[PDB]
């Protein structure tokens, strides 16, 4: 099962 | 910073003349990921060749497996040719039933 | 034996030839069950193993959605880092990332990983307490401050302990025939002469899973680690692994050397004499 963040966040 | 591939050519099962096998070329420990690998039959490229999906080890170095089906003969020679940014010329590694 | 699940992602910028290529794969122990290639016409997460395609379309559409979200995130991370480091846009650059969890012979959490590398060097990594971030350089600590403020370490720990492990325990079930097998190695020894004065003894291990194995050589019980060549552990291609170790020995003294093999699937360690 792949990771998921509610809001994707960058560097 | 780059790293040179470590090349191994070998057969899936131990070699017996006339029985079908798979001919593997395993490259590892290189960086970056761009690499060219050919499997050679008497100096000529085998053109149905499959490679594993790109992955890497704990130290971030990449490994790939290039393989194909072949049936060995006493007279036939096989080899693996690899090119990478770290190699000033392409590298040919001969297949040996004993290595 | 304990168990592990990993996803490894690689993003390589190719300036002038278009947008960066993103490749992601995943493993249970040493067996790969999935793949995603941003250049494949499929644009879907794909089964790489016979026990994962029994999953239904609810699985594949959901998996596909998350890995492509990851793909565009890492694609944007490449430009942020390019600007962080003031590097040229003419150079090719690589962002590697890996995450996953470990579980024991019980089935419950041991440790987990969330970490990134940039051009083959560490960038930012979740510490094993899973509450804080290690950051190599100054640029990574900008990302650290951004990530600590946004509370991502708390969300990833929730994933690593909650979702990663239950998917791990499920795959170990769906595939328990292949995944929880341990095949012992088939060990033999070959003898290659060089001169009259020297010859090579090579000790083989073949067809073993998992890949973790130990080959050593002994002379009269003295453990000879000098003049011993030992190759990296190579896959056979059928799902098993191979390896060999060798020594140059003066003839006729090959009788004094013994190979030593240890593997999870062996009841007791093997020793081999020529």
């Amino acid at each position: 099962l792949y990771k998921k963040l509610k809001r994707e966040i960058t560097f | 910073i780059q790293r040179t591939p470590k090349i191994q050519v070998y057969s899936r099962h131990p070699a017996e003349n006339g029985k079908s096998n798979f001919l593997n070329c395993y490259v590892s420990g290189f960086h970056p990921s761009d690499i060219e690998v050919d499997l050679l039959k008497n100096g000529e490229r085998i053109e149905k060749v499959e490679h594993s999906d790109l992955s890497f080890s704990k130290d971030w170095s990449f490994y790939l497996l290039y393989y194909t089906e072949f049936t060995p003969t006493e007279k036939d020679e096989y080899a693996c040719r690899v090119n990478h940014v770290t190699l000033s010329q392409p590298k040919i590694v001969k297949w040996d039933r004993d290595m | 034996g304990s168990h592990s699940m990993r996803y490894f992602s690689t993003s390589v910028s190719r300036p002038g030839r278009g947008e960066p290529r993103f490749i992601a794969v995943g493993y249970v122990d040493d067996t790969q069950f999935v793949r995603f290639d941003s250049d494949a016409a499929s644009q879907r997460m794909e089964p790489r193993a016979p026990w994962i395609e029994q999953e239904g379309p609810e699985y594949w559409d959901e998996e596909t959605g998350k890995v492509k979200a990851h793909s565009q995130t890492d694609r944007e991370n490449l430009r942020i880092a390019l600007r962080y480091y003031n590097q040229s846009e003419a150079g090719s650059h690589t962002l590697q990332m890996m995450f996953g969890c470990d579980v024991g012979s019980d089935g419950r959490f041991l440790r987990g990983y969330h970490q990134y590398a940039y051009d083959g060097k560490d960038y930012i990594a979740l510490k094993e307490d899973l509450r804080s971030w290690t950051a190599a350089d100054m640029a990574a600590q900008i990302t650290k401050r951004k990530w600590e403020a946004a509370h991502v370490a708390e969300q990833q720990r929730a994933y690593l302990e909650g979702t990663c492990v239950d998917g791990l325990r499920r795959y170990l079930e769906n595939g328990k025939e292949t995944l929880q097998r341990t095949d012992p190695p088939k060990t033999h020894m070959t003898h290659h002469p060089i001169s009259d004065h020297e010859a090579t003894l090579r000790c083989w291990a073949l067809g073993f899973y998992p890949a973790e194995i130990t080959l050593t050589w002994q002379r009269d019980g003295e453990d000879q680690t000098q003049d011993t060549e030992l190759v990296e552990t190579r896959p056979a291609g059928d799902g098993t692994f191979q390896k060999w170790a060798a020594v140059v020995v003066p003839s006729g003294e090959e009788q004094r050397y013994t190979c030593h093999v240890q593997h999870e699937g062996l009841p007791k360690p093997l020793t081999l004499r020529w």
